[PDB]
This record gives C-alpha cells, sequence and structure tokens, in this order.
C-alpha cells in the first residue's frame, strides 16, 4: 500500500534537548524516518522553527500538505486541511510563521499532524509523516516554560553597546548599568563569543594625562568585569583614548556627558 | 499501578463450565454409591457390554466426581484449561485416579469443552488436572464492538476511576477517557480490531497511583486477626478491661490485653465497645 | 479526618445476596440430612443421571451450605466478590470443599450472581471464597440524577455535620454544602456524570476535624470491659463497696474495686449505684 | 521465548481415543466383576470356545480397563502413541499385565486406533504403554486452508499478542502478521502446503518478550502453598494476629505468622482479610 512514517503509541516519544535561556529544542524522533525539531530562539519577536529533519535527504522539490489527522484511537472525527507547503532538494523541511504555533496546537488537541507528498525515493509514490501526540502534554508544559524563560533580545541587539558614565565618579549610569547586566546574562549563556572589544573615553574637562588615566581604568575596570564573567583573558581587549575623538559637541553640558562613554562589541563563533 | 493490574476490560469475561464424571484407577478406594454404580452401567453400555438389570458391579477403584473448569475469554478450540475434580459420593481418597471424558456444560446448557487426564491431589478427595478440558466451542464478545473501551477497577473508588482517566488523558490527549462511576472509565478506541488490540496493549500499561480508599477495619472473628488500615484513627479514651486500666492503634489496646489474661481474641470486643462510643474514625468490618 | 473515611454518598449502597448450594469434595465430613440428599439428587437429575424413587444417595462428601455476598455499588457484570459459606446441616467440617455451581438471589427474587470456587476455613463449618460470586447483572443507581450529592455521616452529629458543610464551602465557595440534619450533608454538583465523578474526588478527600460527640460510658455486660469516653465526668460521691470506703475516672474506682477481693466485674455495679446518684455527668450505655 | 513455546497453531489440534480392553496375565491380582466375566466370555465366544450360559469362568489373571489415548496433529496411519491403562473393576493390582486388542473410539464413535501391549505400573491399577496404540485412521485438518495462519496464545494477554504481531512484522515486513484479540495473531502464509510448512518453521523459531500479566496471588487451600507473582503490591497496615502486631511481601507477613505459634497456613487468612480492607493490589484467586 502506502508508505506511513509514524510513531506507534509505544514507540512515540519527546524530548527537550535544548533548555536554555538562549534556546529551546523540543524534538519528536519519528521511526524510520528521522526527527521533528521544533526550535525557538532568544529574540525581540515571536519565533518557531519547525525543521523536519529527515536520514535520507529530500530528493527533488516536493509540493506538500499539511493536514491534521485524527488519531486512531478518535472515530466519528474528520480531518481539517491545514495548508500546503513546499519541501525542498537537499533540504529539511520547514514550517515557520503560525503554522508551527498551529502545528503544536493540534498537537495539543490530541491530532496528528501529516505531512503528505510524493517521495523521489521511493519511485515517486505518496508517502505520509505524522507525528504522535502520545506523551506530549509534559513535554509542551516544558517547552512552554522554556519559551517563558527566554532573553528578550538577540545577539543582533547586544553586540553593539555604548555606555554613559556620571559627572563625578568612576561608575556608570544608572542605564548603562542596566545594560551592561544584559550584556553579561547573554555572555554568561553564550559559548560561542569570542571577542569582547572595549573602547573607554571620556570629556574635555580634565586634561590630557588625566583623560588618560580616567579612561585606562575606567576600561580596566570592565576589563575585570568581564573576566569575572569567565572569558578568559586573551580574549578580552580594553584600550582608553581619554579627551580624544569626540563625537558630541563638547562644551555643551549634554555633549560631555555624551562623550563620557565607554563601547562594547562583541564577537561570536556561530 | 500499571491499569491491567487494577482493572479488567468490560466485555472480557470469563465462563464457568460444570460436568459429571467418574475417576478410574483407584487404589481400591471407590466408592459403591446407586449413582456411581448406574453412571458405571450406562458408560458400560456405550462400549457394548451390557449387564441384565439389577446386577451389582461390585466396583472399587471407581468414583464419581464433578468437574469444573474456568474458560478464560478469547478462550479457542483446542486450547486447554485446568479442571477441578472434586468427590461427591463416599470415596476416600482420588489420588492416583483417572478422570474419564467428562462433557462441561456453560450456563445455557451446551457443552463447550470435554475434560480427560490425571488426577494431581495433595484433602484427598479433590485433585487438579493441568490441561484436562480441551475447549471444544467459542463463546462470542462486545470486545471489538463500539466506539470505545471500558475498565472496570478491581477495588471501587471514585479517586482511583478518576486518576485513571486522568493517566490516559496525560499519556494521549485531552478528552480521551472519563470515569462515569466509581469502577468504571470509558476509553475512546479504534474500530479496527486489530488496532483496538495494538491501542488497548499501550494503555494497559500505563502506571498510576491508585487511591488509599475509605479507612477501614477488618476483624475476622473466626481466625481472629484483625487488619487496621491507613487513615484509622482511634479517639482517646478510658479503656478498663479486667482489672487494669488504659488511656488511648492497636499496640497500646495490645498491651492492655496483655495485661491480663485474657485472650488475644478479646481485643474484638474492646473495638465494638470503642464503635459504640464514637471513639473509631472508621468502619468496622467483621468477615 | 477526609470526608471519605467519616460518611458514605447517598444513592451509592450495597446490596446483599443469598443462595443455597452443595459442597462437595470433604474428606468424608458431609451430611446425610433429607434436604441435603433431595438437593443432590435434583442436581444429578440436572446432568441425566436419575436415581430410582426411595434410593438413598450415602453421600459423605457433601453438604448443604448456605452461601452469601455483598454487592459492592457500581458492580458490574464479569466482576468477582467474596463469598461466605456457611454450613446449614450436620456436616462436621467444611475444610478442603468446593462450593458446586449457586444463584445468588437479590430481595426482590431475582439472580444477580453465581458462585463457586474452593473453600478456605480457619469454626471449621464457615468458609470464605475470595472470587466466588461472578456480577451478573447490574442494579441501577441514583447518584448521577439530580442537582446535589448527599453524605451521609458515620457517625451522627450535628457539630459535625456543619463542621463537614464549612470544610466544603471553605475549599469550593460561598453557599455550596449545607447541612439538612445531624446526618446529611448537600453539596451541588454537576450534571454530566464524568464531571460529577471529578467533583466528588476533590470534595471527598478534603480534611475537617469530626466533633467529640456526646459523653458516654460503653459497658459490655457479657465481656466486663468498660470504656469511658472523653467529656465523662463523675461527681464526687463516697462509695463503700465490701469494707472499705472510697471518695471520688475509673482509675479510683479500680482501686477501690481491689481493695476488697470482689472482681473486676463488680466495678460495673458501682456505676448502676453513681447513676442513680445523679454522680454521672453522661450517659450509661450496656451492650 | 519462541512462539513455538509459548502458542500453538490453530485448527493443529490433539484428539483423544478411549476404548475398554481387558488386561490378562497378571499374577492372582484379576477381577470377578460381571462385566468382567461377560466380556471375557465374549471375546472366547470370538475365538471358538463358547461356555454354557451361566458357567463361572473363575478367571483370576483378567481385568478390565479403560484405555485412552491422545491423537497427535498429523497422525498418519501405522503411527505409534501412548495409552494409558486404568482398571475401572476391583484388581488389586495391573502390574505385569498385557493390555489385549482394543478398539479406540473417537468422540464421533468411529474407531481411529487399536491398542496393545505390555503395561509398565509404578498406584498399581494406573499403567502405561509407550507404543500402545497405533493409528489406523487420519482426521483432516485446516492448516492448508485460508490465505493466513493463527497463533493461539497458551496464556492469553493482549500485550503478547501485540508484540508476537511486532515479532513477525520486524522479521518479515509491515502489514504481515495481526492481532485480532488477547489470544490470536494472524499471519499471511503461502498457499502452497510445503511453502506454508517452510514458512511456518522460520516463523514458529522467532523470539520475542512476552508480558509480565496481570498481577496475581494463588492461594492453593488444600497445600498451603502462596504463590506472589510480580507487580503485586501491599498497602501498609497494622496486621494482629494472635497477640503480636506487625506492620507491612509475604516475608513480613510470614515472620508475623512465626511470632505466634498459629500455623503457616494461617497466612491465608491474613490475606483474606487485607483483600477485605483494599490492602492488595492485584487479584487473589484460590485454586
Amino acid at each position: 500500500m502506502g508508505k506511513r512514517y509514524v510513531a506507534t503509541p509505544q514507540q512515540s516519544q519527546w524530548e527537550m534537548v535544548v533548555n536554555t535561556p538562549l534556546e529551546c529544542q523540543l524534538v519528536h524522533p519519528i521511526p524510520s524516518f528521522g526527527d521533528a525539531v521544533f526550535s525557538s530562539r532568544a529574540n525581540k519577536k515571536i519565533n518557531l522553527d519547525f525543521e523536519l529533519k529527515m536520514r535520507r535527504p529530500m530528493g527533488e522539490t516536493r509540493n506538500v500538505s499539511l493536514i491534521s489527522m485524527p488519531p486512531p484511537w478518535r472515530p466519528g472525527e474528520h480531518a481539517d486541511r491545514i495548508t500546503n507547503l513546499k519541501f525542498f532538494k537537499q533540504f529539511d523541511g520547514y514550517v515557520g510563521g503560525q503554522t508551527a504555533w498551529g502545528i503544536l496546537s493540534e498537537l495539543e488537541k490530541g491530532r496528528y499532524p501529516t505531512f503528505s507528498y510524493q517521495d523521489w525515493q521511493s519511485r515517486d509514490q505518496r508517502i505520509e509523516v505524522a507525528l504522535s501526540s502520545v506523551l506530549f502534554q509534559n513535554k509542551y508544559n516544558a517547552f512552554s516554560d522554556c519559551i517563558s524563560n527566554l532573553l528578550k533580545y538577540s545577539f543582533e541587539d547586544i553586540a553593539f553597546t555604548i555606555l554613559h558614565y556620571e559627572r563625578q565618579g568612576d561608575q556608570l549610569t544608572k542605564a548603562s548599568k542596566k545594560r551592561l547586566s544584559q550584556i553579561a546574562d547573554y555572555i554568561r549563556h553564550n559559548q560561542d563569543i569570542d571577542l569582547v572589544l572595549v573602547a573607554t573615553y571620556t570629556d574635555s574637562t580634565d586634561g590630557k594625562s588625566a583623560s588618560q588615566s580616567l579612561s585606562e581604568r575606567r576600561a580596566e575596570s570592565l576589563r575585570d568585569y568581564f573576566q569575572s564573567l569567565g572569558l578568559p583573558e586573551d580574549r578580552i581587549q580594553v584600550q582608553g583614548y581619554g579627551k580624544r575623538r569626540p563625537i558630541a559637541d563638547n562644551g555643551s553640558p549634554i555633549g560631555k556627558d555624551k562623550n563620557r562613554r565607554v563601547v562594547i562589541s562583541l564577537g561570536r563563533t556561530q | 499501578a500499571r491499569i491491567k493490574d487494577v482493572a479488567q476490560v468490560a466485555g472480557v469475561r470469563s465462563n464457568q463450565l460444570v460436568g459429571y464424571g467418574l475417576v478410574s484407577g483407584l487404589p481400591g478406594t471407590g466408592e459403591a454409591n446407586p449413582f456411581t454404580e448406574q453412571s458405571f452401567a450406562a458408560m458400560l453400555q456405550n462400549f457394548g457390554i451390557q449387564m441384565p438389570p439389577g446386577t451389582k458391579p461390585k466396583i472399587k477403584n471407581v468414583a464419581a466426581v464433578m468437574v469444573t473448569a474456568e474458560l478464560p475469554p478469547f478462550s479457542k478450540p483446542g486450547q486447554q484449561v485446568d479442571v477441578t475434580v472434586s468427590s461427591i459420593g463416599s470415596a476416600k481418597s482420588l489420588r492416583g485416579g483417572t478422570l474419564l471424558q467428562t462433557f462441561l456444560k456453560g450456563l445455557d446448557g451446551q457443552v463447550y469443552a470435554v475434560a480427560q487426564g490425571n488426577l494431581v491431589v495433595s484433602n484427598p478427595t479433590v485433585g487438579l488436572i493441568s490441561s484436562g478440558a480441551t475447549v471444544e466451542r467459542e463463546i462470542p464478545n462486545p470486545f471489538g464492538r463500539g466506539d470505545y473501551i471500558t475498565f472496570n477497577l478491581l477495588e471501587s473508588d471514585f479517586t482511583t476511576a478518576q486518576r485513571m482517566a486522568d493517566a490516559v488523558n496525560n499519556f494521549l490527549g485531552p478528552q480521551m477517557a472519563s470515569a462515569v462511576d466509581a469502577t468504571s472509565v470509558r476509553v475512546r478506541a479504534p474500530r479496527d480490531v486489530s488496532q483496538r488490540v495494538a491501542f488497548l496493549s499501550a494503555i494497559e500499561n500505563l502506571e498510576f497511583d491508585p487511591a488509599d480508599g475509605a479507612a477501614k477495619i477488618i476483624v475476622n472473628s473466626r481466625t481472629g486477626t484483625i487488619v487496621v488500615g491507613k487513615h484509622v484513627r482511634l479517639k482517646p479514651a478510658a479503656v478498663t478491661h479486667g482489672g487494669m486500666t488504659v488511656a488511648i492503634t492497636l499496640d497500646d489496646l495490645v498491651r492492655a490485653v496483655n495485661q491480663v489474661g485474657a485472650a488475644p481474641s478479646d481485643l474484638m470486643a474492646i473495638l465494638q465497645a470503642l464503635k459504640q462510643a464514637g471513639a473509631i474514625e472508621g468502619q468496622l468490618i467483621i468477615i
């Protein structure tokens, strides 16, 4: 007959593979076919990716039909046509946007999301791939909890940061300390960040030697802080530019405060 | 506890078969009862030997017995089940006997099995045969009908029924199982019989915690054992038995029993007084 | 104390089934009573063996018994319940016997179970079977009817009834449970049977403190034990028993009993004198 | 466990043959029963010796017996099967006897085997012959019919039925075997009888793990042995038997039995109290 790939109730299992404030990964192994992976990542926007990863790669680009088929143990219920996708050659199947959340929802109701398409490896015959809802509820609760505990900013949102200092003292302002805490959280949870560039520089109020001394003291304090997060010393770079290179009109009270600033630039190895 | 350990599927039942037969090959420990001789004569007529009327067989190695078998659910023709053989006349022992061909009848009067074999007795008048009865007929089953299957709890309880319903819903999905009373839980099942067996295989292995149940005190009035269940509480009181006074589970009451000579079975009468005074938070059951 | 420990749901009742049967396979400890022989002959006729009239079976391994089973609430066909087997003739022992097919009738005269199995006796004339009776019929229940469920207290008390009402109201909300007398508490329940089981599951596990109850003194006139409950107060008096005088719970009175020889059961008569003099603040109950 | 170890092929059955015969060559341990003498006289008439009517043979080396044989499936004419020979008269011993020609009849009244040979007795009234019966007729078989073969589980279970279905599907391919109930599994088979035997040879040797089954406690009420299966759980309770109190598998209960004198068979009555209190998660079966 036809080839249907689904996990029987004795085989169906869901796992939370990545559970960190930077990524969530819920994986359902489809026996004899591959994996179904839901991934959510720390970001400012709602994002979910569903990837149907196949052991044998996609032979050709095919139109795929996504249906919400009821399980066998639900007589009298009809199937809902969800949508039509396109699975591309030598790529994992991808569903994103509202449809991935809809797949999760149809699994929450106890149904089977079924992808139907003509398989190139199977003499161009129609095959079905279903996601089992058996043992889904607890892992969906864990997935929702992890999504709740996701950072509301990505690497793009913090990779470049400019912080400001108070008029009198060596401490950062309140907002600058908050942004530094955000940077520290992202760094402490991300192991792929390799480079930190720190460029402190100050206002023209003090003398040139005094400006350089203040800038270097601030740079060394920030370098020690970045060391405290766990990065090795060979990765952090710190430089104090004193009162040179002003970005704002020195002399105005606001301009001097602008120039009293530090640049922090992160660099990752994805 | 697995669902299959604490519940049974509705419509999947056993049936009881009963029949009359003779046990031969006894070392002179048979009967002389009129019905034994009558049955023996009829059996001999079935083989071509017909004694003249009024002839006394003088048999001593034959005993009349009652044969009982329980037919398991989904029993198919050709299978073998155990039979219990019990003497109904005056035979001293059935040890070493052989059960002759006996037809086992159901509650509707039809024959469903035939029993033979060798008796294994320890009571020397009751023996068992491990494959005595061969099933010859099938009993229809409502298992494959309908759009649901039903689990019947061995120990009826509202909380156990609801917890088993939650166990199925968590495993499969919402609105899948429902408790209809303290005993039954209905689970929606596939229409195909092969898929229903595969479905029931996954469901019957689910684990859940049965409820503790109502607090009870079970007293065996003829053996003397007193089983006090969990959640039984005895209110404090001054109990004077014999000549000594004690103040208040059984441990204190057993010591009060041991104070005087009395007897370990005198505790059964102390509980009844506590029950009358309202000093028991539970049910006192006498079996 | 949980609600399920100290109360029962109204309409969720047990039923008692009774029947007559024969126990076979006894080691020569059967009967010769006329009714036993008559029943044995009828049973043999049911299998095709009919003795001539006036024939004495001379059976010694068969005893006539009375079989009793209690049908738990929500009992479904196919379930098994315990049966108590008691001899009614003159059999010396039922040990090692086998109960033959007996039909258990309800109070309306209809058959609701069939009992067989092996007897387990310790009194050698009373035995029990753990799954003797198989339920064959259902008894309808008013549990799912109406807009409320009712809890019946095992120990009737106005304060316990009101405290259980408060326990439900605190858990769920105002105007949810009401005590209608010293025994019954009415709780509003869902109309759906599945939701009512889920609702009753949460309610029957609620904890509350039952009231102490009226102060009572329970005296077992045949065993001699005296159980003095809480809140019993004895007014001071000069009690002269035998030759010694004592002044006034039981501890002082037991010492007065021990002063003279007398007997530990002479205390039962001292209490009656105190009751007549109005020196007891409670109820003196004799069981 | 191999499939052939835990299952049987549907339609491939045994048949039971029964017959009446005489055993000669006994050292003076024969019978004098009227039917023995009647059969002996008829046998002698079959050889040309006819005694005048009313002549008493005064035989002492001949005993009347009942001969039983089980006909294995696919039994062909010329094969030999075992026979069990049991005395039905009053012979003291069958040791050293010789079974004379006896015809073994099926359930339809036709002769399918003839039994002779030498008896091997240990009970001196029951003996066995290793090749007593020679098969003379064939019984037709439905094995080669249809488009599938069916396996009947010796121990019925939904999980064992489904696991055996998966074992065949993994070995051969998808949609090959299906479980139709808790006992039967249907496997598609070739139409040719020779290919079906070759096919069944590969399938019956498949290995799989039978399920544990429902948790049960088996009590032999007449021997005293108590077999507690896997997955049986006893809920904690305070058990007072005799004069000592114990708290809760059998190991603790056996120690409580050994505390008092009592008897090792008093444990059978402790379990029944635990069953009544709902402290057993399983089935208490009495055999």
